[PDB]
């Protein structure tokens, strides 16, 4: 994580497995499709978008 | 006699509409609990909403009543 | 309010309607919406800011009506008139492309583009 | 294919008229090489 | 005569059946709209209009019918 | 006479059919609590005076024809 | 004398209809359960309670019915 112009951390975070994505306390707040297999894909969708950033 | 007969007869065919009253409220209701657990907030919103879509049902229902009132008292 | 952003642009990062392309069909948001998360297919997907309306083309990605009313949607590449005659050159090559040929797939994705070009 | 590769795949196509900048060239091609190892090992490099 | 007496009372309960429908159809309209408006509650102003047209609608089959027993009931 | 009185015991066959309806909607109500309740958990508080209400009305129905029943039934 | 004995069964014949609606609707509550339990998992405890409420009022309206072909009988 580039902390400063003048600092740098390292710094970690965690990707969210699909395991997480299905327990995950609200998730009935968003409307979930039980026929689309969003936990799959959002999955796949958010290990490319935060792995993207983190690149960044 | 035959008259009378037909009174309290025609009376039970009337006593059969009630059947489909019974579903239609029971279907508004459905939604709207269906509605609301969606939501946790449209309630206020749909909720005269609700008691509309009861009572017309119900007004159908009053008519196959009273006809049977009618054919029962005479 | 609305959030629309790409990787490499931000276009709208609420705004009156939107109409979103997606798995579960086509879905709508009109100011409050219901919180949804819904995958966007490859896409044709329009805003609209009052009555003025501004049409992109899209390569799929993310919807998610937030419950605090935030349509964040995420896609890597949005203008339609940009898209729009090489992509046709390019649907004669995709079709010799599904002949010879993962390979299969990624022609059957260039199908799927072939459809979502000729919506414009 | 993953869903993001599947979304990749369609981006890709996605940038055919011409008009197209740098970055759209970038974002389009990239070269890298995966190199899958094993336990030390290391099955050789390949293009990603 | 009695026959005919009897047709009319009769005749009036065999059409009451027909007005179960209609109620069944103004609660199907309902709870499109309660449903509907769940889904985006600003879909409404347009969508009310909708409602109560589709009830009206629904009502006129219904009326139809209950017509149809008041005729013989009461002619 | 005894047409009159076969009459009345006949009508009190027939009035049971009013009632199946409202037995399908009763069963309804609750289906939907249970979908409601499914989906959110914790709706319930808000859900199920609302949920009550609905029973009452739907089980009303049913009793009005119960209640015609008896009035055939007795005389 | 025969025309109100006869009456009478006939009429306990047609009684059995009212039954067929609360058939249909203690199915209905189960099936709920089923749905219900399979899409969430975990509301079962909270929810087994209600099913048989529910069960036991579509079953009642099934008896309404019963009771009345019961006097004719």
């Amino acid at each position: 994580d580039p902390v400063s112009s003048l600092s740098f951390e390292p710094s970690e975070k965690p990707i969210f497995n699909a395991k997480t994505i299905e327990q995950s306390p609200s998730f009935g707040k968003f409307e979930i499709d039980t026929d689309a297999n969003v936990p799959r894909d959002l999955f796949e969708y958010t290990l490319a978008n935060q792995m993207l950033t983190a690149m960044a | 006699q035959l008259v009378l007969a037909a009174k309290y007869i025609g009376a039970g065919i009337s006593t059969i509409g009630l059947l489909g009253a019974g579903i239609g409220i029971a279907i508004v209701f459905a939604a709207l609990i269906n509605g609301v657990s969606r939501n946790p907030s449209i309630k206020d919103t749909v909720f005269p909403m609700a008691i509309l879509g009861f009572a017309l049902s119900e007004a159908t229902g009053l008519f196959c009543l009273m006809v049977s009132f009618l054919l029962l008292f005479g | 309010k609305l959030q629309f952003a790409l990787p490499h642009e931000t276009l709208y990062s609420e705004v009156t309607q939107v109409n979103l392309p997606a798995k579960s069909g086509r879905i709508g948001v009109l100011a409050n919406h219901v919180p949804t998360v819904e995958q966007l297919l490859p896409g044709v997907v329009e805003v609209m800011e009052g009555s003025n309306s501004k049409k992109f083309f899209i390569s799929g990605g993310f919807a998610t009506v937030q419950p605090d009313s935030q349509l964040c949607v995420t896609a890597i590449e949005a203008p339609l008139e940009s898209f729009s005659e090489n992509i046709k050159n390019l649907l004669a090559e995709a079709k010799k492309n599904v002949s010879s040929s993962r390979e299969a797939a990624e022609a059957a994705i260039q199908v799927e583009v072939l459809e979502n070009l000729q919506s414009v | 294919i993953s869903y993001a590769a599947y979304l990749n795949v369609a981006a890709q196509a996605i940038r055919s008229t011409e008009l197209q900048t740098a970055s759209v060239l970038n974002r389009s091609q990239t070269d890298a090489f995966y190199t899958q190892y094993k336990n030390a090992s290391e099955p050789t490099p390949i293009t990603k």
